């Protein structure tokens, strides 16, 4: 999850991007 | 490091949509 | 005509307002609506922007970060019911982060069927202590509405403007203090006299009649209903639906063609896409419940013959069995969506573990291929599969590949195994112990190979048998080639058997755990030409009393010089040891 | 390790701070 | 790895790569017996090829070894199914750059 | 993001020793 990805961890100005709808 | 209110910020300033 | 215009779908509208205009005609929206993330919208995109359509939205409405959006007023005038029948995380209403929302505004909002409402973070967001929610949802008590410009000391919230204070909006209790309701400067809350109850009144405070929901044009008569309390049907609202008319998700009315329309084969998209509707209960529902199938020519539900058939969906639509872990996966399917691909090298007690796995599957919808499976004797652990489709089929159009398969001698008894295969072709190479025959009967019965096989061929005969209680003794003829020379060896199979039902190729010998007492016996010594018979024999010892032997002898399988021969297997006989004389039995029972 | 902290990942501006020496 | 052709070059059907996490030399084909069940080598059936004509045919069939450990020797060798087997060569996954174990030694 | 020789750098941006 984004959450789970970035929040709760840290995520990469990339996996960032990727699914920006 | 990225949180909260601010993912949906950090997200839009990438997207640019 | 209750709903006048289109029911339309649930919709995700993002980013910019181009797809908002999809609901443009939707009297209903049967699903959920979801308005987030448009960051470049301001107060002029919104001025001339109104869908007074909208009445009604069957699941939850949520509406996150929307940029220069001030007000619902204008967009959502007449949306009177929220039913709830799926919700946000316990929510029917999800206001949240909507910088630049004033107020609410939705003047013509009466009931929220099921679940709560959460507004929240919507810093300029007033004209909500002004909302007496008690009218509009059962329990308020699961609402969360914090962190909005209302929880300062900032709110001017006026309802007063004709006249200001003289005969305006209604006035409800909080816990002691009055407080007259409005939704903006302009519209006040409806609210209705107690005997109303949930189904709304006129201006005059008529009741609105009891079938009805919210609001209605006129007072006591259904076809005048802005929403229904139950079901919709032809600008009426009905408590039930009527015949031939089912149920359909909790709000109208459909007929069976309606039905059999959504559930006519969404061709792939089972997973978020398709469901297949069915008939229960006078229903329309997304799947049969629990303890039924569904009867196909009539799309009705109906109880379960002993277990129900289980469907199994395979992802990318196939699936390579390699192992008893994998085969386990599909432990209770009886249907399978997707093709399989066999490639079993080892293991142990295969046939009966594959057969406990895989035995009940009667139908594959796509193809089956078995390649390098070089564990496997005989298909017949798939005991129950009766068809294959071959809607997909394996590259070159084939719908049955065996590929590679070194010690395959069956495919399935075609004796008692019926096995259909729609479409698509046969493939058969590299299967060097099973004969051409078993592919031919297979052609036949369904609408390289056996080059290291000698297909049954010669008969022996067997020339002697003799019982004792634990012992068999047997003697059968001499086998002799074209040229004579050289013979080696017999092999003697027995295991302990019922009656008929015994086979050759059964429950795959393989390499282990074996179904047959194997013996091997020498090649006997020929002593000249006259009287040569020295007839190849064995006792059989170990054996239980008053027991039937299923028996049978082969000749070891020879690599012949020109046209090919193994030579002979005699047939299978029974043989039972020997029991009690009864002289014997009457003994024991005549004298304690 | 710090290579698998933040270079075959990414690494909290926090988490690369905690041992400076 | 060469494509093998067989004199009437028509209907070739297979290849098979063989792996196994090895120390040094001492590797064989008929290593440990894989008969039937445990076995003593990870094993690849790899479809066979297609031509696209006679001039530049060489579209050699290969393979993706993944699930390998680091800095890990392999015994590996291609056979055709039953012509041609490759002889066992020995590949070492990549490991750590000096620059790498360094940085993990020099800073905690 | 961070790695290689801009690791050393990111961390004496922090250390400031
Ligand atoms: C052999 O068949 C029996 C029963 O089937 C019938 O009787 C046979 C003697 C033979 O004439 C068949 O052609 C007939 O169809 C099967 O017996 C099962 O055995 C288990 C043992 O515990 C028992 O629980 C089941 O109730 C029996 N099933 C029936 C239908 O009676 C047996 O499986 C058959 N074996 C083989 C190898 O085919
Ligand atoms: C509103 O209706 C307009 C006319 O077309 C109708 O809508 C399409 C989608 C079909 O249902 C067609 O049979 C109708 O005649 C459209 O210009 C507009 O897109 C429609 N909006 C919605 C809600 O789809």
């Amino acid at each position: 999850g984004i959450v789970e990805q970035c929040c709760a961890s840290v995520c990469s100005l990339y996996q960032l991007e990727n699914y920006c709808n | 490091h990225l949180c909260g209110s601010h993912l949906v910020e950090a997200l839009y300033l990438v997207c640019g949509e | 005509h209750l709903y006048p215009g289109e029911v339309c779908p649930g919709m995700d509208i993002r980013n910019n307002l181009t797809r908002l205009h999809e609901l443009e005609n939707c009297s209903v929206i049967e699903g959920h609506l979801q308005i987030l993330l448009m960051f470049k919208t301001r107060p002029e995109d919104f001025r001339d922007l109104s869908f007074p359509k909208l009445i009604m939205i069957t699941d939850y409405l949520l509406l996150f970060r929307v940029y220069g959006l001030e007000s619902l007023k204008d967009l959502f005038p007449n949306l009177t019911v929220i039913r709830g029948s799926r919700l946000f995380f316990n929510y029917a209403l999800v206001i949240f982060e909507m910088v630049h929302l004033k107020e609410l505004g939705l003047y013509n909002l009466m009931n929220i069927t099921r679940g709560s409402v959460r507004i929240e973070k919507n810093n300029e967001l007033c004209y909500l202590a002004t909302i007496d929610w008690s009218r509009i949802l059962d329990s308020v008590e699961d609402n969360h509405i914090v962190l909005n410009k209302d929880d300062n000391e900032e709110c001017g919230d006026i309802c007063p403007g004709t006249a200001k204070g003289k005969t305006n909006c209604p006035a409800t209790v909080i816990n002691g203090q009055f407080v007259e309701r409005c939704w903006t400067h302009s519209h006040c809350q409806k609210v209705c006299p107690t005997i109303c109850k949930s189904h709304g009144c006129t201006a005059e405070g008529l009741c609105c009649h009891s079938e009805c929901l919210g609001n209605c044009s006129q007072p006591d008569d259904p076809t005048k209903c802005v929403a229904c309390r139950n079901f919709y049907l032809d600008g009426r609202c009905v408590e039930t639906c009527p015949p031939p008319y089912y149920h359909f998700q909790d709000w109208r009315c459909v007929n069976f063609s309606f039905c059999q329309d959504l559930h006519h084969k969404c061709k792939n998209s089972r997973r978020q896409g398709c469901h297949q509707y069915v008939i229960h209960n006078n229903k329309c529902i997304p799947e049969c419940p629990s303890g039924y199938t569904m009867n196909s020519s009539n799309l009705l539900c109906t109880p379960c013959l002993g277990p129900c058939p289980k469907v199994c969906h395979l992802l990318e639509g196939e699936k390579t069995i390699d192992s008893v872990t994998s085969a386990q996966e599909l432990r209770g399917c009886t249907v399978i969506n997707g093709s399989l691909i066999i490639n079993i090298r080892g293991g142990n007690n295969l046939a009966a573990e594959l057969e406990a796995n895989l035995g009940l599957i009667e139908e594959i919808s796509g193809y089956l291929k078995i390649r390098r499976s070089y564990a496997l004797v005989s298909l017949s652990f798939f005991r129950k599969l009766r068809l294959i489709r071959g809607e997909t089929l394996e590259i070159g159009n084939y719908s049955f590949y065996a590929l590679d398969n070194q010690n395959l001698r069956q495919l399935w008894d075609w004796s008692k195994h019926n096995l259909t295969i729609t479409q698509g072709k046969l493939f058969f190479h590299y299967n060097p112990k099973l004969c051409l025959s078993e592919i031919h009967k297979m052609e036949e019965v369904s609408g390289t190979n056996g080059d290291q096989a000698s297909c049954e061929n010669e008969l022996l005969k067997f020339s002697y048998i003799r019982t004792s209680f634990d012992k068999i003794l047997l003697r059968w003829e001499p086998y002799w080639p074209p040229d004579f020379r050289d013979l080696l060896g017999f092999m003697l199979f027995y295991k302990e058997a019922p009656y008929q039902n015994v086979t050759e190729f059964d429950g795959q010998d393989a390499c282990g755990s074996n179904s047959w007492t194997v013996v091997d016996i020498d090649p006997p010594l020929r002593s000249n030409d006259p009287k040569s018979q020295n007839h190849p024999g064995w006792l059989m010892r170990g054996l239980k009393p008053w027991t039937q032997y299923a028996i049978f002898v082969k000749t070891l399988v020879t690599f012949s010089d020109e046209r090919r021969t193994y030579g002979a297997k005699s047939d299978i006989i029974y043989v039972q040891t020997d029991a009690t004389t009864f002289e014997d039995y009457l003994h024991n029972v005549v004298f304690v």
